[PDB]
């Protein structure tokens, strides 16, 4: 959800925020539901390291709108260029890291 | 209960060796760090009894604490600042940002 704000129209300044805030506040919501779960041991569980780099994902999404948001109306082509990269550097790199994820985890 | 010292008397069998297992106990959310022995005696309106004292020392553990209430601030703070970046026509936005992080 956090990577589908991507296609938005990057004239939708309000849209892509809601986008970023409200998926940003859900991952919290749910990274302290998941340690709410268990015992509070005082590592870290790999579901932990996933909700991380979940985290990290959605977080990185916002930042590139603001980014985006930052070459609007002072170097177009830019922002058109990065939001063409990322549609595609986003899906691939969260596929990556599921892969590598579940067969680290899934083999033990 | 019922002995005062013209009775009965304590001791520590040992006197520092009485108490075994204590750096074989794994607590999950905290470290022992010291324990101690104690001999003494204490008086109620009854007379003076003999007692032994047997205390534990307990660092807690942060790092639950780190994942739990530490980090989701930090971030919902990093979070807050991002609208220092967009540019100040947009009030929706930036509305929106500074609203949900305060109410968070
Ligand atoms: C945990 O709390 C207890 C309770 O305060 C601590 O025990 C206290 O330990 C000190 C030193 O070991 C005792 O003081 C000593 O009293 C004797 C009495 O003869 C005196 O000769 C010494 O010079 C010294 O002043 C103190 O009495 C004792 N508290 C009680 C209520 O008996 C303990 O140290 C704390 N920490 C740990 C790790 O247990």
């Amino acid at each position: 959800l956090s990577q589908v704000s991507f296609w938005l129209n990057r004239e939708s300044v309000p849209a892509r925020t809601v986008f970023g805030v409200t998926t940003v506040l859900t991952m919290t919501t749910l990274s302290i539901s998941a340690r709410n779960s268990l015992p509070k041991v005082a590592y870290a569980t790999a579901m932990d390291w996933f909700i991380a780099v979940c985290y990290a994902f959605v977080f990185s999404a916002l930042i590139e709108f603001a980014t985006v948001n930052y070459f609007t109306k002072s170097q177009p082509a830019r922002a058109a260029k990065i939001d063409r990269l990322s549609r595609i550097a986003f899906p691939l790199l969260f596929g990556i890291f599921n892969l590598v994820y579940w067969a680290t985890y899934l083999n033990r | 209960y019922g002995y005062t010292t013209d009775d009965i008397e304590f001791y520590w069998r040992g006197d520092d060796n009485a108490v075994t297992g204590v750096t074989k106990i794994e607590l999950p959310q905290f470290s022992i760090v010291d324990y101690k022995l104690i001999t003494k005696k204490v008086v109620f309106s009854t007379g003076s009894y003999p007692r032994l004292s047997l205390s534990f020392k307990l660092k807690r553990n942060i790092g639950y604490f780190i994942l739990q209430t530490y980090m989701p601030s930090i971030l919902i703070t990093i979070l807050s600042w991002v609208s220092f970046w967009i540019n100040y026509d947009a009030s929706a936005a930036r509305v929106a940002l500074g609203i949900t992080t305060v109410l968070t």
